[PDB]
């Protein structure tokens, strides 16, 4: 068999547009008229945008056209918005109560601008020190593209260890968000002059600095 | 789509 | 929208029977009997494995069971095989033109031991308020399996907008690290009595509280 054939990746520029192809067979795509498309965000609930070749369902803002030509269905994203960057699956009934899917299409937008991260360094919560631990968090957010690197320092001489760094997530403005964090002991973080968080993105370093100076 | 089992 | 709620994660050993749930809200119940379960492995299409609440279509192991009662639908994997590891969704033909998904439930074949997450709430640093920014972080460290549910509160009110949760990233100790944030004005901050970060990890819920302080 196949599963409805899609092109692995499809793409457009902002305001431009793309047409996805779902290709099946006379048993499914041709035959019945029940091709729905699924927009799935990166590892997320899949939501349906088209149900019956073209059919407007709950809040599918913008140009999300469904059109099938015989044995091949297709959808379009006229006037590209960046939120549309996702994964698109199609589906057709095949009979005896079954539905088949399409092999997916990763859909990316182009022309989305560059953005350097929002670096927010955080000192250990009073509570967490009362509890005897101490964690420092660096929140790197609102950056595009999602490629970044985080350093930590004791004083200028670096701390290469006890740092756990997140791999970035798209957040609802398309921009990415990553976390970096240092596990210390109270004693440690009292016994230093300044810790810092270096963040490098598109060859642009931000450097936030945290020193034990908390009104806690 | 629980499109008809349709 | 989010109307069907599913657990952050369902994990077992080989030969162990899981169970996943779709609890629905306010609307239809048995009103809509139309509950379908979908399987989805990493970057392959969704495969339906249950229709009409209990059905089970063609080529579906008879150890996938399906059942609903009240506002709650349950799918079962008996003597689970590795192959069963994926994400599962529920789906319901609600508000017609409204076909609604559960939030997903990842099934995990326990490699290592189970690990309830360490949450660490962090408030706006004073320096940060000096810049008239308000940003709250919730660190979720060292947990397994790698699925978590996040929820904010502003005095028991579940919180609307501001939130962004990263995706669970594996750490150098092989367990998981995810983080969540909220953005406020220093007055959206300074209004409230307390803010909470609430985190679920399959039959285990943990809430942390953080209140406003003027500091400096």
């Amino acid at each position: 068999p196949s599963a409805l054939t899609q092109p692995p990746s499809a793409s457009g520029s902002l305001g431009q547009s793309v047409t996805i192809s779902c290709t099946g067979t006379s048993s499914d795509v041709g035959g019945y008229n029940y091709v729905s498309w699924y927009q799935q965000h990166a590892g997320k609930a899949p939501k349906v945008i088209i149900y019956e070749v073209n059919k407007r369902p709950s809040g599918v803002p913008d140009r999300f056209s469904g059109s099938k030509s015989g044995n091949t269905a297709s959808l379009t994203v006229s006037g590209l918005q960046a939120e549309d960057e996702a994964d698109y699956y199609c589906s057709s009934y095949e009979g005896s109560d079954n539905f088949v899917f399409g092999t997916g299409t990763k859909v990316t937008v182009l022309g989305q601008p560059k953005a350097n991260p929002t670096v927010t360094l955080f000192p250990p919560s009073s509570e967490e020190l009362q509890a005897n631990k101490a964690t420092l968090v660096c929140l790197i957010s609102d950056f595009y593209p999602g490629a970044v690197t985080v350093a930590w320092k004791a004083d200028g001489s670096p701390v290469k260890a006890g740092v756990e760094t997140t791999k970035p997530s798209k957040q609802s403005n398309n921009k990415y968000a990553a976390s970096s964090y240092l596990s210390l002991t109270p004693e440690q973080w009292k016994s230093h002059r300044s810790y810092s968080c270096q963040v490098t993105h598109e060859g642009s370093t931000v450097e936030k600095t945290v020193a034990p100076t908390e009104c806690s | 789509q629980x499109h008809x089992x349709x």
